[PDB]
Parts: structure tokens; sequence; C-alpha cells
């Protein structure tokens, strides 16, 4: 059984190929949509269902932390809520009122801001 | 009130399937 | 026409940032994470405006700058705004769309006055 290529829909006869996204590909049919590099071996990210390499992602495909306003590395974990996301860091995801870290705590969101408790939301008007 | 859930980064690795030489 | 002391023309809730160019990284102004109250002051006697932000937990002042006649005030996103001086880029991460809209208006108005 030769593995089938999910891009060009034909079999791979080379003895080298790439596995990504649960699928097989000719080396040259899994490539950064932005800079065209061969993704094989390398870290990549699915943005709008096209694979991009790590530096293209960092350079034009965002995810900017609501707390510190810096990009969140696509390799590390992050906290999301609705359209928002924060580094999983005591500096980014904490209480707007009292600074209490909220990673894995109960919290209360109000647009961007985020609080540990009703009390804390009730200060901050 | 709700709970903070760590989600994983969207990055993955493209596995380079290739045999080892003699 | 006016008066020899200063008064707030608006108030908004924002995390005040500076851009670290060495490290390519936005950092809290004054080196302390947290939201500030940011005011625009009008001094009608001299026709000057300044921005002042004191942290809310702390009252520590973390920004205090005259608003130059020339300012390009860039609304980079809907709730993050920024601008340079000679030595540096400064930003405000507003708490609500509302705090951004108010502050922006007030800024727009100060610049209009400062040219007018
Ligand atoms: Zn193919
Ligand atoms: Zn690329
Ligand atoms: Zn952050
Ligand atoms: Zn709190
Ligand atoms: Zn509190």
């Amino acid at each position: 059984e030769k593995p089938r290529c999910a891009g060009c829909d034909e079999l791979i006869f080379s003895n080298e190929y790439t596995q990504a996204e649960n699928q097989n590909w000719h080396l040259k049919h899994f490539c950064c949509f932005d800079c065209d590099s061969i993704l094989a071996g390398e870290i990549y990210v699915m943005v709008n269902d096209k694979p991009v390499c790590k530096p293209c992602y960092v350079k034009n495909h965002a995810v900017v932390c609501q707390g510190c306003h810096n990009a969140i590395d696509p390799e590390v974990q992050r906290v999301t809520y609705n359209n928002f996301s924060w580094h999983a860091s005591t500096e980014c995801f904490l209480c707007s009122c009292c600074s209490k870290c909220l990673i894995g705590q109960k919290f209360m969101p109000v647009e961007g801001m985020v609080f540990c408790s009703v009390e804390c939301k009730k200060r901050m008007s | 009130l709700q709970t903070a859930s760590l989600r994983d980064g969207p990055a993955k690795r493209a596995v380079w399937v290739r045999h080892t030489s003699s | 026409a006016a008066r020899m002391s200063e008064q707030s023309i608006c108030q908004a809730r924002a995390a005040v940032m500076v851009y670290d160019d060495a490290n390519k990284k936005w950092v809290p102004a004054g080196g302390s994470t947290g939201f500030s109250r940011v005011h625009i002051y009008h001094h009608t006697g001299n026709n000057t405006f300044r921005v002042v932000g004191r942290k809310i937990q702390d009252h520590q002042v973390v920004i205090n700058c005259a608003i130059p006649k020339g300012l390009k005030y860039n609304q980079a996103t809907q709730t993050f705004h920024q601008w340079r001086d000679a030595r540096q880029v400064y930003g405000l991460n507003f708490g609500s769309k509302e705090d951004a809209n108010v502050f922006a208006s007030a800024m727009m108005h100060a610049l209009e006055v400062l040219n007018s």
C-alpha cells in the first residue's frame, strides 16, 4: 500500500513525504501559503485552512494578547474567552481589580477586563 | 461566574517521513 | 478668555504601555502591570493640554506628557491607541470600547483646538 497525497490526489512513490493534518502529502504539496517553504519537519499553523510556517504566522497572523498587547506564540498554551485571548501568565490573565492570577480560577469577564469575583466587578463601577 | 480553561496553541509539527540511512 | 489653573476634560480607564524597541515588546509604563485612570487636562490660561495616568490600585503616576500641536494619534485597533515622541512609542489599552471612544473624541478635540 502506497500512501495517498491529500493535495494532488495521487499516490506518493517517493520514499519521503510529509504527514500533516491527518494526511499524507508529497513533500512539495504541503508548503507555507505565504513564503512557499516546504513545511516537512517544521512547525506550521492552520490559518483560514491554509498552512503557514512559524515566521509567517508570527509576522502576519497575529493572535495578540488582550492583557499585554504582545503576540502569543502559537506553540504555547493561552487562555481564551469569546474573541479574547491572554498569555497563560500571572502578568496577563489576572484580576483587573486586585491582581489575583486567574489561570484555572473562577472569573467574570466584562468586554476586555476580567475579575476574580462579583465584588471586584462591583468596584471598578 | 465562569472557569479559566487553558487551550493549546494552534501550532503543529509537519512530520517529515523519511528512513534512516545505512 | 480664560483661567490660570488646570482641569480634566475627560477620564478613561486604560492600561498604559510603552514599546520596548530593544526587545520588540510592549511593556507596562512605570514597570507595573495594571489599569490606570487617564485624564486629559486643559489649562485654558496657557492653552496647553496634557495627558496624566495614575494607576488605579496605586495612584502611582505612570504617564504625564504635554500634547504637542503636531501629534499623530493612531487608533491602531478599536481599543488600543498609540503615538511616538522623539525617543518612544506609547500606547493605551482601554477597558471598554466606550473608554476608547470617549478618550479618542477628547484627543481629536484637543488637537483641533491646538490648531484652530
Ligand atoms: Zn501530491
Ligand atoms: Zn512562510
Ligand atoms: Zn500577554
Ligand atoms: Zn479580584
Ligand atoms: Zn476587588
